């Protein structure tokens, strides 16, 4: 299972400079979006500064 | 006198991050090219 | 006075590159999609609608 | 002869010992620095002698490269240190010496 | 018959260069291949075809810019080469698949 992932990485995926480069872009997408969450989540998680503050003072 | 202090330091966190990702992975594609160079052997074989 | 290009072989020609000239197509279409975050097409795309 | 001269020669095979070329097997020769005069003896070695040199000189830019040395075993002893390139070059510069010297007449 | 006798263990193909560098010599030779199937395998065939395809050449060769194979052809047209051959190197199991070639020190780039 674990020879066979790199292995079918590039089989499937890797010689064609056309796929290698569809799977970057592809995989630059959900990157994007999923390192922008964590990220986040993680310059929250140190502070908790601003935002729930909004709770507060509005709400109407 | 700083209204962009909070959101560079955003910024940073992610800069530190993607460095620490981009980084070693940048020197492992210049280790592997070196590869070559870094592993030749000579030998030297002159007549007589 | 294209006529020189039109043959059996060139005809061989253009369906050996037609899986490349297709994905390089696919790459193309994603890549401005992601690049501009095309609010049109990115909708679509589960996990990437952050509104 | 005696202390004197030791000393100055102990002084020496201290420096070269810390110029550290010895150290890639190089050979104080071959660390010259190559200008005319030089580039013309550097010509004038036989055919060993050159093959030699650019042995030698390959194998420290080799090793100039990762930053390795060579084995103390097979540093070059000073002693042992060939100045195979001065004699050429003495000539070369006694060679230019007299075109310099007609060219004031 | 009985005891003592073995069979062949596989060869390991590396993929790697060795480069006997030599300015005393006029042409240089150059040695290229992957790693073929060997003997038993149908795939030679095909494999053959592929090299014929590209084939060989040698100055002596009657028509030069004419030639069928492309590599042939621009190798005769701007003299890249003296000659060079296609072959197909078949042991068990494994072999050689690959061209070699002789040529002008200033051409060994254009040529590969």
């Amino acid at each position: 299972v674990a020879p066979t992932l790199t292995a079918r990485l590039y089989s499937l995926l890797f010689r064609r400079t056309s796929t290698f480069a569809l799977t970057i872009v592809v995989g630059a997408l959900f990157f994007e979006r999923a390192f922008d969450q964590g990220a986040d989540a993680i310059y929250e998680h140190i502070n908790e500064g601003k935002l729930w503050k909004h709770i507060k003072h509005k709400y109407e | 006198a700083e209204p962009e202090h909070d959101h560079r330091k955003r910024m940073g966190l992610k800069m530190l991050l993607m460095m620490g990702l981009l980084l070693p992975l940048v020197y492992a594609m210049k280790r592997h090219k070196w590869s070559v160079l870094k592993s030749r052997k000579l030998a030297y074989r002159p007549p007589k | 006075m294209l006529t020189r290009f039109l043959g059996p072989r060139y005809r061989q020609l253009a369906r050996n590159w037609v899986p490349t000239a297709q994905l390089w197509g696919a790459v193309g279409a994603v890549g401005l999609v992601w690049a501009t975050d095309w609010r049109l097409i990115l909708d679509w795309v589960p996990y990437i609608n952050g509104k | 002869v005696s202390a004197s001269s030791r000393w100055l020669e102990g002084i020496r095979k201290w420096y070269y010992n810390a110029a550290g070329f010895n150290k890639l097997g190089l050979m104080r020769d071959d660390t010259i620095h190559e200008n005319d005069d030089v580039k013309e003896a550097i010509r004038r070695l036989p055919e060993n002698l050159y093959d030699d040199r650019v042995f030698r000189i390959k194998r420290a830019l080799d090793l100039s490269m990762r930053q390795q040395i060579l084995p103390k075993e097979q540093w070059t002893k000073y002693e042992e240190d060939k100045s195979y390139l001065e004699p050429y070059l003495k000539e070369v510069i006694r060679e230019r010496k007299e075109r310099e010297e007609w060219a004031k007449k | 018959d009985e005891d003592a006798v073995p069979t062949l263990s596989p060869c390991r193909f590396t993929g790697s260069q060795i480069c006997h560098r030599e300015d005393g010599l006029p042409l240089a030779h150059v040695a290229i291949a992957v790693e073929g199937p060997g003997w038993a395998h149908p795939d030679n065939v095909a494999l053959q075809v592929a090299n014929a395809i590209i084939g060989h050449y040698d100055c002596t060769y009657g028509g030069g810019a004419h030639l069928s194979s492309p590599l042939a052809s621009i190798a005769a047209t701007n003299k890249l080469c003296q000659s060079f051959q296609t072959f197909n190197i078949c042991y068990a199991d494994t072999g050689l698949l690959g061209a070699h070639f002789v040529c002008d020190h200033m051409s060994i780039d254009d040529m590969m």
